[PDB]
C-alpha cells in the first residue's frame, strides 16, 4: 500500500501535476527511493537533536532551539511516532532551505543547579563548593560526574548570591542597577534551559521507554547540555568578579576592558551586556548634551557640577 | 604550575606594554569488555574507570592512566593502544583553560574557543557510543573502529596545542604555525579540514 | 498542587500555603514529594505572592475608604492595581498552559514569572517608603519621581506609568485651578493653599514636588489670581 | 479510538508548529503526506531531492 | 438540568498531581496522619461552581452550596473540589460571598421598595433609586448570563478566575454602591420623614 500512495500524494501534491499526467517523474522517484532501507549506524534521535541545536546557533536562533526542544519534548510524550529520527532529517533538510538510581541523582543534580542542595549532593562550605554526601550508596564515577556538573551549580549560586545583593542596595548607582538587570537575563536562559531538562526529566510517566521517553537520560547527557551554560557561567563569573568596585565609568571601562575576550560567543554577550549597560550612559549623556545638564545622587558621570 | 607561570608572565607584559589590562580476571570476558568499556566511556570526560586509576602527572604532560593489574593481556594491550584519547582531551582542556586569561591575545584566546566547539562534537561522538553502550550493543572492535578516525583528529590538535604550548606562540607565530602545519599534513582532508579551520578562525581577529 | 499555588499567587493562601499577617506567605512543608529544591522554589514565589497580598491590603484601605488620605493616595493605589494587572493576565495565561499540557514543570512557572520577579520588590519598597514617610499631597508625585530615575528598565516602565496617572490626576487639578481659578480640596492636598481671598491663594512650597519649577509655580499663582479676581 | 483521534491531532499540531517555526515551507497536506510515508522506511535525502526539483520546476 | 440536589457528584477527569489536588492532600494527610478522619465534603465540578456563582450573582433564592446565614451569603462546608483544596476553595468562595451578601442586601431593599404613591405618600426617590438599582442589576444580569451561556455550550474547558477577572471591574462597583446605600440609606432611620432620609441619602451621594 505504502509506495502507491506515496507516489500518488508525492505527484499530485508537491507538483501541481497528477501523477495520471506526468508520468516519469515519479518513476524517477521510485528509483531513486528502491534499493534502499535504512542506515546500519545508530539511529538514535539525540544526535539529530544536537545537529538541530548546532544549526540553530548557527541561525543564532538558541530561542528557537529551546523551543524546538520543548515541542521535541510533547513529541516524545505523544507516543505516536516510531520514526522520529527520518522525520527529523527531512526536517532538517528542509529547514536548511530558507535559513542510588541515576534518575534521583540528575534529579538532584537539576534541584542543585537551580541554585539549590539537591540530595546526597550538597554545599559542603568546609569544601566552599558542591560535595556528594553519602559517596558510598553510589561509585567514584558518579561522584565524580556529580562534582564536574556541580561546578556550574556552585556558580550559579555565587551569582545569584551577587545579583540578589545588587538588586538590594540602591546607592549603586543606575549605571550599577542596569548591570545587575542585564545579569537577569542571562539567569533566564539558564532558568528555562532547567525547567526544559526538568520537564523531560520523566515527562509525567514512564510512556516510552523511560521517564516517558525513548531514551534515558544519564550524566552523559547532561554533560552535553550544560557544556555550552557552563562557560556561560564562567564568563559571567569572570565578569563579576571583574567589577568588583567599579562605579559608572569605572565599570563602564572595566566592562569595555573584558570585551576584548575573542570568544565570539562570550565577545557577543560582552558586547550586548556593554550595549544594555552603556544605554544608561547614553542618556546620561544626552541629557547633559541637549539640556546641559544631568542630576544625580551616585555620582557615575564623567562631569562634576559643584553646589 | 607552567601555565600559571606562564599566563603570569604574558599577563604582566601585556600590563607593561598596553598599560592597561570480584576480580576482572575472574569476570567472564563479555563481562570484563564491558566493565571496561564503561570505564573508557567515563575517562573519555577525564573522570576514572572503576578499573583504572588516572596517573596523577600534571604540569608536565597530558593525562596519563594506568589500568588494573587484573586484566587480560589482549584487552590490556587495546586499552593501552586506545588510551591516547584520554590524554589528548587532558591536553585539550589544559589548553583551553590555559587560554583563557586575555595575556595570550585574542587571537591565541579565539584560537582554543575554536577546539572548543570541536570538543563539543566530541562528547557528542560519546554520548552516541554511551546510547550504544545504552543499547548493549558496542563491542571493543567496533568501539575502536568508530575511535580511530577520532584518535587521529584528537592526537593532530594535542600536537597543535602542544607546539603553540612549547613555542610559547603568541599571534603571527602561532599563525606561523598554523601556516607550517597546514603544509605539515599535506595529502589528508582530516588534518587539512581542521588547518583550515583554525587558520580562519585565528586569522579573522588578526585579519 | 499548580492550581492552588497560583491562587495563592491568587491571593487565596491553602492549606499548604499559609499567610502570616506579618510572617508572609510561606510553605507548609509536609507533601511527601516536596523536596529542598521545590521548598525553595515554593519560598521564592511565595515572596511575590505576600507582596500581591501586602498590595492588596494597601489598595483596599486606601482606594475603598477615604495622614494618609487624599486624592494622591487613591491614585497611587489605583495605578499600583493597574500595574499589578499584567502580573495578573501573566498569571491566568499560565494557568491556562498548565491546563492545556500537564507535564509542565514548576521551573518553568518560576521561568515565567521571573519577569516580575525583580519589578515586585522595588514597588514594595517604594510603597513601604511611601506609607513609613506618610508621604501626603503633592509630595507624593515628587517621591516617585525622586524614585522615578530607577536603573530597572521594568520597574522603571512602571514607575514611568504610575508617575503619569499622578501628572494626570494632578493636571486635573491644574487645569480646575487655571481655567476656572477652582481649589478643590479633599485634606488640603494641593501645591496651592488659600491666602487672603479678600490676596486669593498662597503658594505651598513645603509639598512643592522637586521636578516644578518656582517660577512655573509663581506664573501659575498669577494666572489663577488673575482669573479669579477677573 | 477517541484518544487516538485526539493524538493523531495533536500530533499534526506539534509537526506544523515545527515545520512553521523551522521555515521548511510546506502545508498540512504535504506534511501529512511526508509523515504517513515516514514510517515506510523511505530515504529522507531522496525525498528532499525529488521536492526540491520539483519546486525548481515550478517556477521553472 | 437538575444538580442542586443533595446527592453526590463523581465525575472523570485527568488524573494527576493537581488534578486529584484535594484527594491526594487527604491521602497525605491520612498517610502522615491515620489520626486523621476524611471530613465528608460533597466533590463537585468547576461548572457547577461557576453555576452557582453566576446563580448568586443573579441572587437566586435556591442556593446549595451557598448558606444564607442569618442573611448574609456564607459557604457551606461539606463541599470540595478535586482540582482545588478546601482552604483557598472556600478562601475564594469567601471572596465572592461579600458581593454576594452585599447583592442580598440589594435584592431585600428592592422587593420591599417594590413590596413584593397613589395612596400613601409619595417615595419616588425610592423609586428612581429602585429603578437604577433594576437597571444596573439588568446590565450585571446579561453579563452573567453571557458567560452562562458560553458555560454552557460545552466548549473547551475553561477556568473560573477568567470570569472573576471579568467581573472584578463589577465586583468594585458593587463594593462601591453597597457602600453608597448603606450611608445613604441604611443610616438614616426610617423614623425620619421622607424630607429627611431623601436629602440624607441625596447628600451622600452628592458626596
Amino acid at each position: 500500500k505504502s509506495p502507491n500512495v506515496l507516489l500518488q500524494n508525492l505527484c499530485c501534491r508537491i507538483l501541481g501535476k497528477s501523477e495520471a499526467d506526468v508520468a516519469q517523474q515519479f518513476q524517477y522517484a521510485v528509483r531513486v527511493i528502491g534499493s534502499n532501507f535504512a542506515p546500519t549506524v545508530e539511529r538514535d534521535e539525540f544526535l539529530v537533536a544536537e545537529k538541530i541545536k548546532k544549526e540553530l546557533t548557527r541561525q543564532r536562533r538558541e530561542a528557537d532551539a529551546a523551543l524546538f526542544s520543548e515541542l521535541h519534548r510533547k513529541l516524545h510524550s505523544q507516543g505516536v511516532l516510531k520514526n522520529k529520527w527520518s522525520i527529523l532529517y527531512l526536517l532538517l533538510s528542509l529547514s536548511e532551505d530558507p535559513r542510588v538510581t541515576e534518575a534521583a541523582l540528575v534529579r538532584d543534580i537539576l534541584y542543585v543547579f537551580q541554585g539549590i542542595d539537591g540530595k546526597h549532593v550538597k554545599m559542603s562550605n568546609a569544601d566552599n563548593c558542591y560535595t556528594v554526601e553519602g559517596k558510598a550508596n553510589l561509585s567514584k564515577s558518579l561522584r565524580d560526574t556529580a562534582v564536574r556538573l556541580a561546578e556550574l551549580g556552585w556558580l550559579h549560586n555565587k551569582i545569584r548570591k551577587y545579583t540578589d545583593q545588587r538588586s538590594l542596595d540602591r546607592s549603586f548607582g543606575l549605571v550599577g542597577q542596569s548591570f545587575c538587570a542585564a545579569l537577569h537575563q542571562e539567569l533566564r536562559e539558564y532558568y528555562r534551559l532547567l525547567s526544559v531538562l526538568h520537564s523531560q526529566l520523566q515527562l509525567e510517566d514512564d510512556q516510552g521507554v523511560n521517564l516517558g521517553l525513548e531514551s534515558s537520560l544519564t550524566l552523559r547527557r547532561l554533560l552535553v547540555w550544560t557544556y555550552d551554560p557552563k562557560m556561560r557561567l564562567k564568563t559571567l563569573a569572570a565578569l563579576v568578579d571583574h567589577c568588583q568596585g567599579r562605579k559608572g565609568g569605572e565599570l563602564a571601562s572595566a566592562v569595555h576592558a573584558y570585551t576584548k575576550t575573542g570568544d565570539p560567543y562570550a565577545r557577543s554577550l560582552v558586547q550586548h551586556i556593554l550595549s544594555l549597560v552603556s544605554h544608561p550612559v547614553l542618556s546620561f549623556l544626552y541629557r547633559w548634551i541637549y539640556d546641559g545638564e544631568l542630576e544625580d545622587t551616585y555620582h557615575e558621570f564623567f562631569v562634576a557640577s559643584d553646589p | 604550575q607552567q601555565s600559571l607561570e606562564l599566563t603570569r608572565k604574558m599577563l604582566r607584559d601585556k600590563q607593561s606594554k598596553k598599560n592597561s589590562g570480584v576480580p576482572i580476571g575472574s569476570l567472564p570476558l563479555a563481562s570484563q569488555e564491558a566493565a571496561v568499556v564503561e570505564d573508557l566511556l567515563y575517562v573519555l570526560v577525564g573522570v576514572d574507570g572503576r578499573y583504572i586509576s588516572a596517573q596523577p602527572l600534571t604540569g608536565r604532560q597530558g593525562r596519563t592512566f594506568l589500568v588494573d593489574p587484573n586484566l587480560d593481556l589482549s584487552i590490556r594491550e587495546l586499552v593501552s593502544r586506545i588510551l591516547p584519547v584520554a590524554a589528548s582531551y587532558s591536553t585539550v582542556t589544559r589548553f583551553i583553560e590555559e587560554k583563557s586569561s586575555f595575556e595570550y591575545g585574542q587571537v591565541n584566546h579565539a584560537l582554543a574557543a575554536a577546539m572548543r566547539t570541536l570538543v563539543k562534537e566530541y562528547l557528542v561522538l560519546v554520548t552516541q557510543l554511551e546510547q550504544l553502550q545504552r543499547q548493549g550493543l558496542l563491542s571493543l572492535q567496533k568501539l575502536w573502529f568508530y575511535i580511530q578516525p577520532a584518535m587521529r583528529s584528537l592526537d593532530i590538535l594535542a600536537s597543535l596545542a602542544t607546539s603553540v604550548d612549547k613555542g610559547e606562540c603568541i599571534g603571527g607565530a602561532t599563525l606561523s604555525l598554523l601556516h607550517d602545519r597546514s603544509f605539515s599534513y599535506t595529502g589528508d582532508s582530516q588534518a587539512q579540514e581542521l588547518c583550515l579551520h583554525l587558520t580562519k578562525a585565528a586569522s579573522t581577529p588578526y585579519f | 498542587m499548580i492550581h492552588e499555588l497560583l491562587l495563592a499567587l491568587s491571593g487565596y493562601p491553602g492549606s499548604i500555603f499559609t499567610w502570616n499577617k506579618r510572617g508572609g506567605l510561606q510553605v507548609s512543608q509536609d507533601f511527601p514529594f516536596l523536596h529542598p529544591s521545590e521548598t525553595s522554589v515554593l519560598n521564592r514565589l511565595c515572596r511575590l505572592g505576600t507582596d500581591y497580598i501586602r498590595f492588596t491590603e494597601f489598595i483596599e484601605q486606601y482606594t475603598g475608604h477615604v495622614g494618609l488620605h487624599g486624592i494622591y493616595l487613591r491614585a497611587f493605589c489605583t495605578g499600583l492595581d493597574s500595574v499589578l494587572q499584567p502580573y495578573r493576565q501573566a498569571l491566568l495565561d499560565l494557568e491556562q498552559e498548565f491546563l492545556a499540557d500537564p507535564h509542565l514543570s514548576i521551573s518553568h512557572i518560576n521561568y515565567s514569572l521571573d519577569q516580575f520577579q525583580l519589578l515586585f520588590p522595588s514597588v514594595m519598597v517604594v510603597v513601604e517608603q511611601i506609607k513609613s514617610q506618610k508621604i501626603h499631597g503633592c509630595q507624593i508625585l515628587e517621591t516617585v519621581y525622586k524614585h522615578s530615575c530607577g536603573g530597572l528598565p521594568p520597574v522603571r516602565s512602571a514607575l514611568e506609568k504610575i508617575l503619569a496617572v499622578c501628572h494626570g490626576v494632578m493636571y486635573k487639578q491644574l487645569s480646575a485651578w487655571m481655567l476656572h481659578g477652582l481649589l478643590l480640596d479633599q485634606h488640603e492636598e494641593f501645591f496651592i493653599k488659600q491666602g487672603p481671598s479678600s490676596k486669593q491663594f498662597s503658594l505651598r512650597v513645603e509639598i512643592l514636588p522637586s521636578y516644578i519649577p518656582v517660577r512655573v509655580a509663581e506664573k501659575i499663582l498669577f494666572v489663577g489670581e488673575s482669573v479669579q479676581m477677573f | 479510538a477517541a484518544a487516538n483521534l485526539n493524538a493523531v491531532r495533536e500530533t499534526m499540531d506539534v509537526l506544523l508548529e515545527i515545520s512553521r517555526i523551522l521555515n521548511t515551507g510546506l502545508d498540512m497536506e504535504t506534511l501529512s503526506i511526508c509523515v504517513r510515508l515516514c514510517e515506510q522506511g523511505i530515504n529522507p535525502e531522496a525525498l528532499s531531492s525529488v521536492i526540491k526539483e520539483l519546486r525548481k520546476a515550478t517556477e521553472a | 438540568r437538575q444538580y442542586w440536589t443533595t446527592r453526590s457528584s463523581k465525575f472523570p477527569h485527568s488524573l494527576h498531581l493537581h488534578s486529584n489536588l484535594a484527594a491526594v492532600w487527604d491521602q497525605h494527610l491520612y498517610s502522615s496522619d491515620p489520626l486523621y478522619v476524611p471530613d465528608d465534603r460533597v466533590s463537585v465540578t468547576e461548572t457547577q461552581v461557576i453555576r452557582e456563582t453566576l446563580w448568586l450573582l443573579s441572587g437566586v433564592k435556591k442556593l446549595f452550596i451557598f448558606q444564607l446565614i442569618d442573611g448574609k451569603v456564607a459557604v457551606r462546608n461539606n463541599i470540595m473540589v478535586t482540582h482545588l483544596t478546601h482552604s483557598c476553595l472556600r478562601s475564594v468562595l469567601e471572596q465572592i460571598a461579600a458581593y454576594g451578601q452585599v447583592v442580598f442586601r440589594l435584592q431585600e431593599f428592592i422587593d420591599e421598595v417594590m413590596g413584593h404613591k397613589s395612596t400613601d405618600a409619595p417615595f419616588r426617590t425610592y423609586q428612581a433609586f429602585m429603578w437604577a438599582l433594576y437597571k444596573y442589576f439588568i446590565s450585571f444580569k446579561e453579563e452573567l448570563s453571557e458567560i452562562e451561556k458560553c458555560i454552557i455550550n460545552n466548549d473547551t474547558t475553561v477556568t473560573l478566575a477568567i470570569v472573576v477577572d471579568k467581573l472584578s471591574p463589577r465586583l468594585a462597583q458593587l463594593k462601591v454602591l453597597h457602600k453608597v446605600f448603606s450611608t445613604g440609606v441604611a443610616e438614616v432611620p426610617p423614623d425620619t420623614r421622607n424630607v429627611v432620609r431623601a436629602s440624607h441619602l441625596l447628600n451622600t451621594l452628592y458626596k
